[PDB]
RNA sequence: ACCUCGAUGUUGGAUCAGGACAUCCCGAUGGUGCAGCCGCUAUUAAAGGUUCGUUUGUUCAACGAUUAAAGUCCUACGUGAUCUGAGUUCAGACCGGAGUAAUCCAGGUCGGUUUCUAUCUACUUUCAAAUUCCUCCCUGUACGAAAGGACAAGAGAAAUAAGGCCUACUUCACAAAGCGCCUUCCCCCGUAAAUGAUAUCAUCUCAACUUAGUAUUAUACCCACACCCACCCAAGAACAGGGUU
């Protein structure tokens, strides 16, 4: 079917600028407390989770090396390791990756 | 109309379904931690867990094998599973997995889920953390808590 | 349930019901406010070019449950009058045909197996 | 048999004389009948020749000389398998591999 | 140990309280009949009061071919071709109305339902009516029959080749022809064998429906 | 910003919480377990013409359950949990021909209520209640509020009147709503299956009120009229109901005695006031039963 | 006293007042008495409002 | 008659109906050449209901089987931006006929393109306070020469319609459905009677008045209102609704 007359611009006004249509203000925001960058409650700090993913995209790459192809994931557990450390006694018998860096504080 | 009805359709049928999760599920099992949108990784979730109780039941079952070989595609981690992950959940009876939500997708404006399997080797993710018990409201109900012991 | 065009086995001595012909007996009618029809109603048969009247006595279709339920549908024939036209009925018919309403103890009378 | 306790049969001279019978047996049972006991119905008033009555655990049979010779339900329920009607009747069974030849 | 079908609930939202309840009442039941163990295959001799008559005695013989329903209203149904027509009777194990139940022939088939054998040859389904119960000793395996049986021509009441039927007791080679088979085998569903959140394990639920019925005796 | 009330408590405060408020639930039910001792309202003796309050019971379940004739009626299972007396009106206030009492059901979290509801039954000496329906009561019916209510309430015999909100369908089409016949599959049928037909006549310029066309269905309230109590299990409250009554399972449902003119003058026998088992005057047992309803534990039924 | 007011002629039963409900069907005529009866301030109210000048400003 | 309807024609049919009573059936009365059973005629009543096949494009009609009955109309011979296109309609062809021919025919026969993304109006859970058939009792009675064959009061079975539900059966399977199960409640406004005047009898009263007759209504359902983090849901398009001890 097709429109029998133009809508004005009163009844449009209308339409388009009632509380339903328009955005809704969010009440949920807070200060992540670990950075000061702002994170949704209910949501992970997206500052944090991108530090955290940095990291761990690094670690994934030394791991690439050190198996060297695929299909040669292995049969034992694995731990990363940074520079000045060691292996414990029950670090013992399991997968090495060595880091350049000093350890992060918010990994231990 | 539609009450009770559990899974959600998912890919382009049924079928598809399974083959979406079962590579998210194969992903999982090998990096132990993959971001992926919210409504997958909480329907694969689920698979992951009933994974590692087919883990727990050991190489020697025969029914356990035909399992692990069909949902893991790589082949190389059916090893994996049954000599790392099953191990490691000895005492732990359920809870392998941990899923959280994370600001959504840049492209698509999707919602976004990391899922990561517990005790893995990797950065651990930042989790969202009750308020310390020397608060204000802490103090004052901790401070009930001692009444109530106290009067007997 | 038996309704109008079905097919049905006439489970009689009579000698129109078991006479070789080359159509199966098809039901015409049926004698209820709603056109189906469970054991004990009547319904009007086509057999071997005349109208006959028939009183259904099992059925394929599952009833209550400690009733029986047969794998053919079975019918009598019956004149207008109530009499049955046959004189035995080899095939057993529910007991369930007693204690409904209406013209059935003849029926009862010729029959030898009740199920 | 899980019909009844006793199976009666009586026949009749004429077709009104079976009604006078029946009706007569019908009111006399409501006379002496109990509370409790229900309520019994004639049947087949509009046939000529048989006429039936049913009771609690006694079953009548009201007909003409004419349709005892045909009916023969002394014979069927006194011997129940056996009767002389049910062999001259025999079942038909489809033929194996269920193919007709003319 | 062997625990009726009917004990074990499906997935539902009831709450457990109600299957308690119902339990309660099945197994009073169970002190006034003894009901036997029974399996799909086995034959059944059921004696109950008839209605229709006044306290007359009916009792029917007939093979097993399923056994479903929970609760008190939980079924099953027995057939048998009496002298040249096939009757097929669901009875209800609570129903006051049933006299007694006993086990004449205690066998397991192939598979759980023998829906099949309407489109089976007669004699498959025909048993005799009046046959002496054979009976094992107590610690002996419940046997199964390994008969597979021929079929009638091909219009089936249900397309049985298909495999979510999974039927395992028909004689497929004598009836079917290769390219049916192959015709069938494009309702596979392989990943169907390996649905994980598909599959319903009754272990704990059937312990807990142990003590209660311990408790009971 | 909106706070719900775990937002700042700790691990170690979070399981305290949770206790303290069980706890003070299970104090104040039991603080009222004893109506008639606790000093209560004038007890009247039942006359023709008078109402007395109903319950409100949740659908457990379906059953089936035998008589002695041999037929089987299928029962539906209520069970009444924490129902109590919350308020009374007297016929002046509520402007209406009777008084009024209202009752609660299922007992639910404080947590969630809010804030006058919360204070409503802080006054009492109750925990809050999911569902409040009101109850039209003669004079002589009133009850004391706090006093709790029990499915011996009801006695097999008795026929009541069960209201609850059905179960939701959601939006649907005009075929599964008002079981119009809709069009042939075949024989052309260009995109019409399952389309509404000719809504109105031509004549008029506009769409009658009330006609019948797709919209949202069930979720709306509905009353089974004249439902018979066949059997009453006193431990668990559970009234055996004859037939189907409204609603999923699990709800909430309000149940009274019947309103139909066949039962007017019924509640003579009936436990007027309610049913109080603190009187001690016959201890009620286990179970009751209506006289037609075969017994479980009794010999198999013979028609002889 | 609006209870008590008179009707000249046979107005209590021959006068009567129509209303409709939007639904079909819906059309109701009823007499000045069986209204009366229903609502004593009835009569009065529909004679008065019927006077009133026919604008917004009736109401 | 008319510068009113129609350039996606019109007849039927599908779906869905709204209304009128001049009532086909069911309800209430009067009379009868009303023994009873059926009937014939008139008043009152529109709440409810008013079948399925075959032939033909059928509207009609005929035929067959039913029913309680298978009403008469109006609504742009209701309704085609909801649907068919069977007949009759454009381009092709034939029979028969007209015509010198091209071509034509109120005949017969075969084939033949049905668009639209809804802007506005209107509407999208108001209440069911449920109808009917049959069988039995009365009773095989009254009545009637016989044949035949009642009414009120009551009981049981069904069928449909409306509103629900899933314990069984069934399609199926954390559920949704029917083929399955549960519930379903007021009366009619035409007449039949007294007492009693105008018109001291009588007379049912557009006299005053007194009973059938309430000559109008039910009862029932709903009915508190934080956070509007997040999750879950028998709630749901979104929104909202319920639970989160
Ligand atoms: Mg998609
Ligand atoms: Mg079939
Ligand atoms: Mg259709
Ligand atoms: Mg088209
Ligand atoms: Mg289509
Ligand atoms: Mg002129
Ligand atoms: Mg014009
Ligand atoms: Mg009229
Ligand atoms: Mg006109
Ligand atoms: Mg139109
Ligand atoms: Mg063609
Ligand atoms: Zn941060």
């Amino acid at each position: 079917a097709a429109p029998k007359n133009r809508r004005t611009i009163e009844v449009n006004r209308c339409r388009r600028r009632n509380p339903q249509k328009l955005i809704k203000v969010k009440n949920n925001i807070d200060v992540c407390p670990e950075c000061g960058h702002l994170k949704q409650k209910h949501v992970l700090c997206a500052y944090c989770y991108e530090k955290v993913c940095k990291e761990t995209a690094e670690i994934r790459r030394q791991i690439g090396k050190q198996e060297g192809g695929p299909f040669k994931a292995p049969t034992i557990e694995t731990v990363v390791l940074y520079t000045g450390e060691t292996p414990s006694e029950q670090d013992q018998g399991k997968r090495i990756i060595e880091r350049d860096r000093k350890r992060p504080s918010w990994f231990t | 109309i539609s009450h009770g009805r559990v899974f959600r359709r998912m890919g382009l049928g049924p079928e598809s379904r399974i083959h979406l999760l079962r590579n998210l599920l194969t992903g999982l099992v090998r990096h132990e931690r993959i971001e992926a949108p919210w409504a997958r990784v909480d329907e694969m979730r689920g698979y992951a867990e009933k994974l590692i109780d087919y883990g727990k039941l050991g190489d020697t079952n025969e029914r356990a094998m035909r399992m692990a070989d069909f949902w893991l595609t790589e082949k190389d981690l059916i090893p994996k599973l049954f000599q790392v992950l099953a191990p490691r959940y000895k005492d732990q009876t359920g809870g392998y997995t941990r899923m959280l939500q994370i600001p959504n997708r840049s492209l698509d404006r999707a919602k976004m889920a990391v899922i990561e399997y517990k005790g893995n080797c990797l950065p651990p993710l930042p989790l969202p953390r009750r308020d310390s018990h020397l608060t204000l409201l802490n103090q004052l109900l901790q401070g009930l808590r001692q009444d109530l012991r106290q009067s007997q | 349930a038996i309704q109008k065009m079905t097919r049905v086995r006439v489970v009689d001595n009579s000698a129109l019901g078991n006479s070789p012909y080359h159509r199966a007996p098809r039901c015409i009618h049926v004698y209820k406010k709603n056109g189906v029809g469970k054991v004990g109603d009547q319904i009007l048969l086509a057999i071997k070019g005349q109208k006959k009247k028939a009183l259904i006595v099992g059925h394929c279709m599952p009833g209550p449950r400690m009733t029986p339920r047969f794998d053919s549908n079975n019918v009598v024939l019956i004149e207008d009058n109530g009499n049955p036209v046959g004189t035995r009925i080899k095939t057993p018919i529910p007991t369930s045909l007693r204690k409904r309403e209406g013209e059935y103890s003849k029926v009862l009378a010729i029959a030898q197996n009740f199920v | 048999m899980r019909y009844t306790d006793y199976f009666v049969i009586v026949s009749g001279t004429s077709t009104r004389h079976l009604h006078a019978m029946a009706f007569y047996v019908v009111k006399m049972y409501k006379h002496l009948k109990c509370k409790r006991d229900p309520h019994v119905k004639i049947e087949g008033k509009d046939t000529d020749d048989w006429l039936c009555v049913d009771f609690g655990s006694m079953v009548i049979h009201l007909m003409l000389p004419e349709t005892r010779e045909i009916y023969e339900l002394e014979k069927l329920w006194t011997l129940r398998s056996y009767d002389d009607q049910l062999a001259q009747i025999a079942p038909e069974t489809v033929p194996e591999d269920f193919i007709l030849g003319i | 140990r062997f625990l009726s079908p009917e004990f074990i609930p499906r997935r539902g939202r009831t709450d457990p309280l109600k299957f308690q309840i119902e339990r309660k009442d099945m197994l009073e039941r169970r002190k006034v009949l003894h009901i036997p163990e029974f399996y799909v295959g086995s034959i059944l001799r059921v004696t109950t009061a008839d209605p229709y008559a006044s306290g007359k005695i009916s009792q029917f013989l007939g093979i097993c071919i399923q056994r479903s329903g929970r609760g008190l209203g939980a079924t099953f149904i027995l057939r048998n071709v009496i002298e040249g027509q096939g009757v097929e009777i669901c009875f209800e194990l609570y129903n006051p109305r049933v006299q007694e139940i006993q086990v004449v022939k205690l066998e397991k088939r192939l598979d759980d339902s023998l829906l099949y054998l309407r489109d089976a040859l007669p004699e498959y389904s025909t048993f005799d009516v009046n046959m002496k119960p054979v009976v094992q000793e107590p610690n002996q395996k419940v046997p199964v029959n390994e008969l597979k049986v021929k079929m009638k021509p091909k219009p089936w009441s249900k397309r049985w080749e298909r495999p979510n039927f999974n039927i395992k007791g028909i004689r497929f080679d004598l009836c079917l022809t290769e390219q049916q088979m192959k015709e069938a085998q494009k309702w596979n569903q392989p990943w169907l064998e390996f649905d994980m959140m598909r599959e319903y394990d009754t272990s704990k639920i059937e312990a807990a429906i142990w003590k209660e019925i311990e408790a009971s005796k | 910003s909106g706070t719900w009330w775990d937002e700042h408590l700790s691990e170690e405060n979070v399981p305290f919480i949770k206790q303290l408020v069980s706890d003070e639930d299970k104090a104040q039910l039991a603080s009222k377990l004893c109506p008639l001792k606790d000093e209560p309202w004038p007890i009247h003796p039942w006359e023709p013409g008078s109402f007395r309050v109903g319950l409100i019971a949740l659908k457990l379940g379906m059953m089936p359950l035998w008589t002695k004739d041999g037929q089987k009626h299928v029962v539906t299972l209520l069970q009444v949990q924490d129902c109590h007396v919350l308020k009374y009106t007297s016929k002046e206030n509520c402007n209406g021909k009777m008084a009024t009492l209202s009752v609660g059901g299922k007992t639910v979290s404080r947590f969630r209520k809010a804030t006058s509801i919360l204070e409503f039954y802080r006054e009492l000496g109750l925990p809050p209640k999911q569902t409040v329906k009101i109850f039209n009561i003669t004079d002589n019916a009133a009850i004391k509020p706090g006093t709790p209510l029990y499915a011996a309430h009801f006695r097999p015999g008795q026929y009541v009147d069960v209201t609850a909100k059905t179960i939701g369908k959601g939006f649907q089409g005009v075929m599964k709503r008002w079981g119009f016949k809709g069009q042939p599959a075949t024989h052309g049928q260009t995109k019409t299956h399952r389309r509404p037909g000719a809504v109105a006549t031509g004549d008029i310029g506009r769409v009658w009120p009330g006609t019948k066309m797709p919209g949202k269905m069930g979720n709306i309230y509905r009353t089974e009229y004249g439902l018979k109590v066949w059997r009453i299990n006193t431990k668990h409250n559970i009234i055996y109901v004859n037939g189907s009554v409204p609603g999923h399972k699990n709800c909430l449902v309000k149940v009274k005695d019947s309103k139909l003119p066949a039962y007017k003058d019924l509640g003579k026998n009936l436990p007027f006031p309610t049913y109080f088992p603190d009187g001690d005057e016959e201890e009620l047992p286990e179970d009751l039963y209506d006289e037609n309803v075969c017994q479980p534990g009794a010999p198999s039924i013979t028609f002889a | 006293n609006t209870r008590h007011i008179a009707f000249s002629g046979n107005k209590w039963e021959q006068k009567v007042y129509s209303s409709h409900t939007g639904y079909p069907g819906g059309f109701r005529q009823v007499t000045a008495a069986q209204l009366h009866l229903r609502d004593p301030v009835a009569i009065v109210k529909l004679a008065i409002y019927g006077m009133l000048p026919k604008n917004l400003h009736r109401r």
